Formats: C-alpha cells, sequence, structure tokens
RNA sequence: GUUUAUUAAAAACACAGCACUGUGCAAACACGAAAGUGGACGUAUACGGUGUGACGCCUGCCCGGUGCCGGAAGGUUAAU
C-alpha cells in the first residue's frame, strides 16, 4: 500500500514521502483524518509537481499558529468553580470541555479535542496540570486551578 | 412475618404464608401502571421457546425507577406496596416537585422515610449514588452495570451486593452469587440490601399455588419415551445415561459460560 | 451531662485543613452546649506502629462535654471523613481541664 | 441480503467431502463486512456492506471510481 | 389433581417439597440460514436443566471404570 505524506508524521517520515505502510493503518486513519493522499500514480505527479510544494506553504500556515497557542496561554491561572467538600471531596468531575470552556473565554477559542489530562477526573480541588495538543509537535502547557464553587 | 397455617384441609398442611401489615391495602398508583400481556413462553414465531410457562392470574406491570435520575430534590416515601410482577416489594414515593414514582424497598425502609438520590446524597438505605462515591465494603443494591443504564444487580427480594475494593475507573464487587466482577466506578447504586428478605421462607403448600403464579408442571425427564427426550423409554425405570438436556447436552456440572467479550470483567469466578 | 474527650488521628497529608476541621467539629460541639475544656493540637508525629502503610499522622486533643446524641453523630463524622484515620472517644467522669504532658 | 455491493459476491452452494466421498450439500459464504468509507468528494462516510474483496477494489481503485459504478448500477448506496 | 377421545384410570403422571448443576444479563437456554423474539420489561431469595417426590427418621462405602471438572510442564499434534 504505498501512500504519500500531506504532513511528517512520527514513526514513517516526512512530508512527501511515498512509502509502504499496512492497509488498516493508511485505510482506517491517515485517510479519512485526511493526512495523507494513496500514491496512485494520477496523484504521484499531483502531488510532486503541484502539492510536493504546495503543502510546503501549507504546512507553514499552520506551523505559525502552532506558536500562537501555547504563547497566549502562558497566562496558567484558570480558574474553574466546582462543588465540592472538605480536604477535596469532590462534587462534580472536571471535564474535558469544562477545562475547553473556560479556557475558551480567556484566550484561545479552544475545542473539546484538544484538552490533553494526564490525569482526567481531577478529583482535589487545587491547582491540576493540563496539556494542549494544538499540534502535533509543540503542547501547551497550562496547570489550571480548580476553585470549590 | 412468617405463618405456619393450620392443618384444616390437607393442602393447607404446609402453607407458609409472610404476613406483612406494612402493604397498603388499596388499589395501586395508576399512572404508573400499564399492561403487561402473558406469553405462555412463546414467542413471535408461537414456538414454545421456553417450556412451564402459561396460565397464572393476571398481573398488571408496575414501573419502577431503576435508573433514579432526581437528584437534589429528596423523596418521601407515601406508601409500600405489594408487587404482583417481581418478588421484592416497592414503594411509591413522592418528591418536593410532586412527582410520584415507584422504586425497590430496601430492608430498612418504612413508610414516611425521606430519601434522596444525587451525588451529594447521604449515606442512610434508600440513597442512590455513584459508587465512586460511596464507602468501600458498604452493601449496596440495584446496582447498574453501564452508567445510566439502570440497575441490574442485587435487585430480587433478599440480595444485596458489597463493594469490596475501588481501584481508579473501576470497582470490584462481590455478587450475591459470590462472584468477583469489575464495574465503571460511576455506576449508581442503592445502599443497604432490599426488603422482603424472608421471601424465601415462603412455603406454597398446594400444587395450586404454582399453577397461580404461572408455572405449568415440569414433566421429569426419564419418564417420557425416546422419541420425546434423551432420557426417555426403559422397561420400568432404567436410566443409564448422562444427565443432559432435551437437546442432549449435558447438565450436571458442564459449563456454559460462552461469553468472551465480558471475560475482563470478571475478577474471580464463583465458587 | 456526659463529660466526653476526642482524639483522633488525621492522616498526615490532610494536615493543612485540620483547624478547618477542628472547628467545625468545635461549632458543631458547642452547637449543642457543647462545654469544651481544651483544644490541642499536636501537629505532625510519628506513630509507634505504621498505620495502614505509612508512619507519620496528625493528633488533635479534645475534652468536650455534651450530650451524647451530637457525639454519635460526630462518630459517624469520623467514620467516613478519611482525613481522619483514627478516633477515640472515651467517656470521661468529669470536665478535665488540665493540659496534657505530652502537649509539651 | 448477502451481497458484496462492489463486486456481486452472492452465496454460492457446494459440497462437503468425506474422505469416503459422501457428499452433503452446503454454502458458501462471501466474507462480507459493513464499513464507512470516507468518501472525500462529500467528505462524509458512507457504509458499504462489502466483502474484504472489494475492500482490495477500493483500496486499487478509488472510492469515487466504485461509487461511480454503483450509481451506474443503480444500486442504493 | 392428570392420562391412553374409542378394550388400561392405577402403584402410572403431576405435585408442594428436597438436592445437584448451569446461568453476571446483550444471562444460560430455545425458536430461528438470519434479523430477531421468548427469556423478562425479569437480574442469583432470579432463571434454566436434571433427579427424587409431603411430612418423620434418615440418607453408609467405593473416583477403579465411565462421564464431568481442573491443572500445562512435557509428550503428541492439525491446517499453517
Ligand atoms: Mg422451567
Ligand atoms: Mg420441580
Ligand atoms: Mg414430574
Ligand atoms: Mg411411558
Ligand atoms: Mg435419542
Ligand atoms: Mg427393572
Ligand atoms: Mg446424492
Ligand atoms: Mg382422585
Ligand atoms: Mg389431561
Ligand atoms: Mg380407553
Ligand atoms: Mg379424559
Ligand atoms: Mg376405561
Ligand atoms: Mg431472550
Ligand atoms: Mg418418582
Ligand atoms: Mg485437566
Amino acid at each position: 500500500m504505498q501512500v504519500i505524506l500531506l504532513d511528517k508524521v512520527a514513526n514513517l517520515g516526512s512530508l512527501g514521502d511515498q512509502v509502504n505502510v499496512k492497509a488498516g493503518y493508511a485505510r482506517n486513519f491517515l485517510v479519512p483524518q485526511g493526512k495523507a493522499v494513496p500514491a496512485t500514480k494520477k496523484n504521484i505527479e499531483f502531488f510532486e509537481a503541484r502539492r510536493a510544494e504546495l503543502e510546503a506553504k501549507l504546512a507553514e500556515v499552520l506551523a505559525a499558529a502552532n506558536a500562537r497557542a501555547e504563547k497566549i496561554n502562558a497566562l496558567e491561572t484558570v480558574t474553574i468553580a466546582s462543588k465540592a467538600g472538605d480536604e477535596g471531596k469532590l462534587f462534580g468531575s472536571i471535564g474535558t470541555r469544562d477545562i475547553a470552556d473556560a479556557v475558551t473565554a480567556a484566550g484561545v477559542e479552544v475545542a473539546k479535542s484538544e484538552v490533553r489530562l494526564p490525569n482526567g477526573v481531577l478529583r482535589t480541588t487545587g491547582e491540576h496540570e493540563v496539556s494542549f495538543q494544538v499540534h502535533s509537535e509543540v503542547f501547551a502547557k497550562v496547570i489550571v486551578n480548580v476553585v470549590a464553587e | 412475618a412468617v405463618v405456619k397455617c393450620k392443618p384444616t384441609s390437607p393442602g393447607r398442611r404446609h402453607v407458609v404464608k409472610v404476613v406483612n401489615p406494612e402493604l397498603h391495602k388499596g388499589k395501586p398508583f395508576a399512572p404508573l401502571l400499564e399492561k403487561n400481556s402473558k406469553s405462555g413462553g412463546r414467542n413471535n414465531n408461537g414456538r414454545i421457546t421456553t417450556r412451564h410457562i402459561g396460565g397464572g392470574h393476571k398481573q398488571a406491570y408496575r414501573i419502577v425507577d431503576f435508573k433514579r435520575n432526581k437528584d437534589g430534590i429528596p423523596a418521601v416515601v407515601e406508601r409500600l406496596e405489594y408487587d404482583p410482577n417481581r418478588s421484592a416489594n416497592i414503594a411509591l414515593v413522592l418528591y418536593k416537585d410532586g412527582e410520584r414514582r415507584y422504586i425497590l424497598a430496601p430492608k430498612g425502609l418504612k413508610a414516611g422515610d425521606q430519601i434522596q438520590s444525587g451525588v451529594d446524597a447521604a449515606i442512610k438505605p434508600g440513597n442512590t449514588l455513584p459508587m465512586r462515591n460511596i464507602p468501600v465494603g458498604s452493601t449496596v443494591h440495584n446496582v447498574e452495570m453501564k452508567p445510566g443504564k439502570g440497575g441490574q444487580l442485587a435487585r430480587s427480594a433478599g440480595t444485596y451486593v458489597q463493594i469490596v475494593a475501588r481501584d481508579g475507573a473501576y470497582v470490584t464487587l462481590r455478587l450475591r452469587s459470590g462472584e468477583m466482577r469489575k464495574v465503571e466506578a460511576d455506576c449508581r447504586a442503592t445502599l443497604g440490601e432490599v426488603g422482603n428478605a424472608e421471601h424465601m421462607l415462603r412455603v406454597l403448600g398446594k400444587a395450586g399455588a404454582a399453577r397461580w403464579r404461572g408455572v405449568r408442571p415440569t414433566v421429569r425427564g426419564t419418564a417420557m419415551n425416546p422419541v420425546d427426550h434423551p432420557h426417555g423409554g426403559g422397561e420400568g425405570r432404567n436410566f443409564g445415561k448422562h444427565p443432559v438436556t432435551p437437546w442432549g447436552v449435558q447438565t450436571k456440572g458442564k459449563k456454559t459460560r460462552s461469553n468472551k467479550r465480558t471475560d475482563k470483567f470478571i475478577v474471580r469466578r464463583r465458587s | 451531662m456526659r463529660h466526653y474527650e476526642i482524639v483522633f488521628m488525621v492522616h498526615p497529608d490532610q494536615s493543612e485543613q485540620v483547624p478547618g476541621m477542628i472547628e467545625r467539629y468545635t461549632a458543631a460541639i458547642t452547637g449543642a452546649e457543647g462545654k469544651i475544656h481544651r483544644l490541642e493540637d499536636w501537629g505532625r508525629r510519628q506513630l509507634a506502629y505504621p498505620i495502614n502503610k505509612l508512619h507519620k499522622a496528625h493528633y488533635v486533643l479534645m475534652n468536650v462535654e455534651a450530650p451524647q446524641e451530637v457525639i454519635d453523630e460526630l462518630e459517624t463524622t469520623f467514620r467516613f471523613n478519611d482525613a481522619v484515620i483514627r478516633s477515640m472517644v472515651m467517656r470521661t467522669k468529669h470536665a478535665v481541664t488540665e493540659a496534657s504532658p505530652m502537649v509539651k | 441480503s448477502r451481497v458484496c455491493q462492489v463486486t456481486g459476491k452472492r452465496p454460492v452452494t457446494g459440497n462437503n467431502r468425506s474422505h469416503a466421498l459422501n457428499a452433503t450439500k452446503r454454502r458458501f459464504l462471501p466474507n462480507l463486512h459493513s464499513h464507512r468509507f470516507w468518501v472525500e468528494s462529500e467528505k462524509r462516510f458512507v457504509t458499504l456492506r462489502v466483502s474484504a474483496k472489494g475492500m482490495r477494489v477500493i483500496d486499487k481503485k478509488g472510492i469515487d471510481t466504485v461509487l461511480a459504478e454503483l450509481r451506474a448500477r443503480g444500486e442504493k448506496y
């Protein structure tokens, strides 16, 4: 299964690499997410004459946005009001969208598919680290304070 | 209350009632009743799939809120009512806003009590809250298997399920049959045991009591003819063969659990 | 009424909000005519033998005269608070007010 | 029913043969599966009850090539 | 109570019991080429199967055979 890469993907190489990978990794994952094009001869010279050079530009319009989503996300004092008890004893568990809602109100209008939690539940009221996946290269790190509402 | 009745007619000789004065001698709460037609153990094909079922007294379904979703609003127990459907007793309850529902009856529950489901519920028999908020070891019942699905565990009349271990997103549950099972730690469960614990103490007495409960007589196997059943035939009583189903499958001790989707949740099999 | 004495063993990783627990209990004590007599935090303290796979703790001693019903309420509060690990309820003869020698 | 909508593989019949050559009638069943497919021309998914053989065909011809055929066949998808 | 309508109505069958087992719920199981339905709008004090057949006193010994069940080192081993 030959396939050309629309973007650099880690364990197989950069953009513009006509690599033979397995079918399920190509068919179910790379293609529907649009990370790659199946290396058909109508798509070879469609890529190699045009999108071997067009996607060099089209990766820079995203890579310039990569430094934005952590530079402005360095305030780090994100406040989430949530009901709890004493020495913790949380009522409702802090979800990924809830962290994607207060940071939405201050900085990046951030999506539900951006909050990468090392912990997930965030039981104890207090500060909690929250990582972001705004691009596959650079990650934004914000230690969000949970506040006992 | 168990009562050995007196031997007036032979057929009253062994009848053991379960007397309860708590049972609301009235007609039940009509907006929570609905028709449950009988079936007689017959599918849409009209073949008798499961045997022995048929006849019996007419029964109307009671709508039991197993899912138990009114949260924050406390309840109050109006009265305890008999259920012809299930073995356990039910209780018409009432919330603050005005909705009446049926729930199951825990053992330590009488009329006029107040209960509440939620996450901030207190811990007394009758509350229902997700098991991450419940102390390990405390016996519960009415346990959901999937979050929000409605409790399918410890729902009979004299059951309960202990919470032996909590770790991460899972909790280990000692089932009533004694079978350690993981459940997700967001399933809700109702504290304490379940009411009619002496339901197993009854004795039906006469054969007609079996027929009132919709159960037809079970013919034993080796009475039949060899065309009818593997145990059939015999000049008199001959049974030189291994105890099998009517469909030939070995019965005494041959296991049948073929579900392999769910093996990662069974911590230990029963004993 | 019934002179009691309560000492209890708070998990030492919960030693930060112990006066949060003390004063709410003290309010729950004095909410029903609770004659507090001494209210003594002992801080972190090494265990003589490690309970529950750890070796430090947090101790608070408290003399209380109170009716018994709010105390049994408070007994269950220790039972489900996991900040406290062990508790003690001792029926005292009188209102002991003198500080312990191990306060020093 | 069991129709690989890309190819047309229908469950054909045959025989099970003993080593003593006692023939009994059986069927052969195609390895059909339901599978979504990222139709990029509309940027969405289309499910097809397709055998694994036709999965190689979409891997060879491309999905819009195959969807041209079923529009040409008129079979709804 | 039930049964051989029409040469047999009982000691036959059923039975309430009792015991074994299986069954964690999308249950086991059954009808189903299948979807599905019964199971059950029930959830192990439940359900299925098999045994004996109220109650009373009881229910001894044998796991060699045969099934069943568990253990996997090894030996054996299919397509591959
Ligand atoms: Mg049955
Ligand atoms: Mg029986
Ligand atoms: Mg019988
Ligand atoms: Mg016969
Ligand atoms: Mg036979
Ligand atoms: Mg004989
Ligand atoms: Mg022939
Ligand atoms: Mg007679
Ligand atoms: Mg008859
Ligand atoms: Mg006759
Ligand atoms: Mg007749
Ligand atoms: Mg006659
Ligand atoms: Mg079913
Ligand atoms: Mg018999
Ligand atoms: Mg073995």
